[PDB]
């Protein structure tokens, strides 16, 4: 229901 | 065109001098902004930034165009870089793409290349539009653009994502290297040189700076430490999702100081330098990819299996507003398994379950192109990119003793890794959506349940709820302990031998519970999707 994790780019 | 000696600070003084700051002036030099006790307008605007564009442009629009990011406190070596003369640094044409950007954002990303970028490197800076629907990026943008003389728009007349706008932004560029950058982004001192130094002595090497975080809250600048704390590489997940992670110890050793690149196996592919033969040469960007998403690991996997080299340049620092349909991203993402990722993209496929969809029905499009472009260049295979650019990577079973979904018959829910877990938290239960990723388990010859995307995690034993840990069993010295030993009974019990309890499905964490085969919530189906 979530997504695949992803849309934005993360940061470390 | 070669002269002697390295570049003298005047010779490299900025495209345009930064106006003097007022040190007490909302994000001066970096700080915070806390916009907090605003009156009913105020809250009302701060909301309408918020939603339109993901980070608080309420504080954006309050600070200036022009801040500085107080003084460079990045390692001293970077702050005494010098730079030959021969080879000459080369020009750059930035590159910035643009969608419904604030103002106060993208100007303050163009105002910050200028300021701190070398007048003799920077040729021009194009803009290009993804057919933005705000006004004030129309006529209002074009106009205030013409005092810089080097600013240039490319309007992209319907939306077609940041690919096809890089390609645009790519084909009309004079300068001798692309300067790829965000539209909310914010340079730091020196950033330019670096790269383009890095380019002018190896013309296969696609360079990056260290990207540093804006705070979509504060807009405070993450500023470089001058130790430089510990770095991160970018990688891969099996889901092909990008990420960071430490260096090795071989790097640490062969990097004497911050001016040395840092190898990486992939990009985050937002924020690069590349030269412009180098781009074209390489296959520039897969044309058939739609909208955003796979290309900065495709590019990855192309570059390295094709003779460049993908680095990181620490001493090149530069600020981004870090933020947070799937059809296009996974169709990107099968695009690139299918070129490079050679008998390793079944590994990809098993846990998108989209991805395997997309091969089976061949909606993911021609690639011929792409392999035509793989063999001419006579790229290494995907053995070769992990055994030589990552060594260090986990790489599942090609073909696994068995994967799917956990499904509890009590609640009709599926055991689900939640978010965000890299082992030690508890797992939960969520409705079966078929899609593999955090519903991902496999079954091991060690009777193991994995949940193997990044680390190899494995279903723990405990009095409490269940936990995922990282696998004790990973070659041939070692074992798989009695906590990650499970058995799928013929009751459809999950059954720990260690603890002799079974993994229920009740409450809000799994948990081990004395054995009950009648009670439901105790009852697995391990589903094949
Ligand atoms: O339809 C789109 C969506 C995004 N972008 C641009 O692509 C870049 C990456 O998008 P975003 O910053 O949201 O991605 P992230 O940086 O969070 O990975 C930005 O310069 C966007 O303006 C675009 O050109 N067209
Ligand atoms: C990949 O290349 C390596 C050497 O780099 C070779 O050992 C291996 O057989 C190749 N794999 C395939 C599937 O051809
Ligand atoms: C998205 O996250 C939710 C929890 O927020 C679940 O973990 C769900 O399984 C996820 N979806 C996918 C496809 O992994
Ligand atoms: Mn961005």
């Amino acid at each position: 229901n979530t997504p695949i994790p992803r849309r934005h780019t993360r940061s470390a | 065109h070669c002269l002697p000696g390295h570049y003298t600070p005047v010779e490299l003084k900025p495209f345009l001098d930064r106006p003097l700051q007022d040190p007490n002036a909302p994000g001066a030099s970096g700080k915070a902004f806390k916009t907090i006790n605003l009156n009913s307008e105020e809250q009302k605007e701060k909301q309408a930034g918020e939603e339109k564009h993901c980070f608080n442009a309420f504080a954006s629009d309050r600070i200036s165009l022009h801040r500085d990011l107080g003084p460079d406190t990045r390692p001293p070596e970077c702050i005494e870089q010098k730079f030959k003369r021969c080879p000459p640094l080369p020009t750059t044409s930035i590159i910035i793409v643009f969608h419904n950007e604030a103002w106060s954002t993208l100007l303050r990303t163009v105002h910050s290349v200028m300021y701190t970028s070398p007048a003799i490197l920077l040729k021009e800076i194009i803009l290009v539009d993804d057919a933005s629907v705000d006004e004030y990026l129309h006529d209002k943008l074009d106009e205030y653009v013409k005092q810089f003389q080097i600013v240039k728009v490319v309007r992209q007349k319907e939306r077609k994502g940041l690919i096809t706008a890089r390609l645009l932004g790519a084909s009309v560029a004079t300068g001798e290297t692309l300067t790829f950058l965000d539209a909310h982004c914010e340079c730091f001192y020196g950033w330019l040189e670096p790269l383009l130094a890095r380019i002018a002595e190896n013309p296969v090497a696609v360079v990056s700076p260290d990207i540093a975080s804006i705070d979509l809250n504060t807009f405070e600048f993450s500023k470089p430490s001058p130790y430089g704390h510990s770095h991160n590489r970018g990688n891969f997940d099996w889901s092909l999702s990008f990420g960071w992670e430490s260096l090795p110890k071989h790097e640490n050793k062969r990097r004497k100081d911050e001016t040395y690149p840092i190898r990486t196996p992939t990009f985050a592919g937002g924020l690069f330098s590349i030269s412009k033969d180098y781009f074209e040469y390489i296959g520039s960007y897969d044309e058939e990819m739609e909208i955003w998403g796979g290309e900065n690991i495709e590019m990855s996997f192309r570059v390295w299996q094709c003779g460049g080299q993908l680095e990181i340049m620490p001493c090149s620092v530069v600020g981004h507003v870090f933020r947070s349909g799937t059809q296009v991203i996974t169709r990107n993402q099968v695009r690139l398994a299918e070129v490079w990722m050679d008998e390793y993209k079944e590994i990809f496929y098993r846990r998108n379950t989209e991805a395997a969809k997309i091969v089976k029905q061949k909606t993911f499009g021609d690639i011929s192109k792409r392999i035509d472009l793989r063999q001419r260049l006579q790229c290494k295979n995907f053995t070769w990119y992990l055994s030589n650019v990552y060594p260090e990577a986990y790489v599942p079973d090609l073909n696994p003793l068995f994967s799917g979904y956990l499904k509890n018959i009590g609640n009709r829910m599926c055991l689900d890794v939640g978010e965000n877990n890299h082992g030690g938290k508890p797992l939960i239960m969520y409705s079966c959506h078929g899609l593999g990723g955090n519903q991902y388990f496999e079954y091991s010859a060690h009777h193991e349940i994995r949940h193997n995307i990044q680390k190899e995690l494995c279903l723990h034993a405990s009095k409490g709820p269940v936990q995922l840990r990282e696998c004790t069993y990973k070659g041939q010295k070692t074992f798989a302990v009695g906590e990650e030993q499970w058995l799928h009974q013929k009751d459809q019990t999950l059954y720990n031998e260690a603890l002799h309890m079974c993994l229920t499905g009740n409450g809000e964490h799994p948990s081990l519970a004395s054995c009950n085969p009648s009670d439901p919530f105790q009852k697995w189906i391990f589903g094949q999707n």
